[PDB]
């Protein structure tokens, strides 16, 4: 269940010294607008984002689940 | 990559509101959309487009 | 539903 990924994945990029963008990278899995609407709630994450978002945070999927 | 999912509940939201909506595409395929209040840097190419019609080609 | 709603 992802219901709180948002804020996870805020703190532990915010931890990491990285910027929205940094985390998208060529932006071509994830716009900056796409993450920037799941860590706010606007938007619930699907599966290929969250899981890219955790590979790009250097963690497992499960380290961001509720 | 635009879901479904993600563009009805931009929809169920009261974020996209009315008949048009703004599109980024990428590789021929729609990538995303842009809300009025958010931005797109310079390569990304924008079309307006029916939110209906966008609606069946996700739907594919 | 509609946010801030």
């Amino acid at each position: 269940m992802l219901k709180d990924f948002g804020k996870k994945i805020k703190s532990l990029r915010l931890e990491k010294g990285l910027t929205k963008e940094a985390v998208c990278l060529d932006e071509s899995q994830l716009s900056t607008r796409q993450l920037t609407r799941i860590e706010s709630g606007q938007s619930t994450p699907t599966l290929n984002k969250a899981v890219y978002i955790a590979g790009r945070l250097g963690v497992t999927l499960g380290y961001l689940t509720d | 990559m635009l879901y479904i999912d993600e563009f009805k509940e931009a929809i169920d939201k009261g974020y996209i509101l009315g008949d048009t909506v703004a599109i980024v595409r990428k590789n021929g395929k729609i990538f995303d959309y842009v809300l009025p209040h958010e931005k797109v840097r310079d390569d990304e190419v924008v079309t307006v487009e029916r939110v209906e019609e966008v609606m069946v080609e996700l739907d594919k």
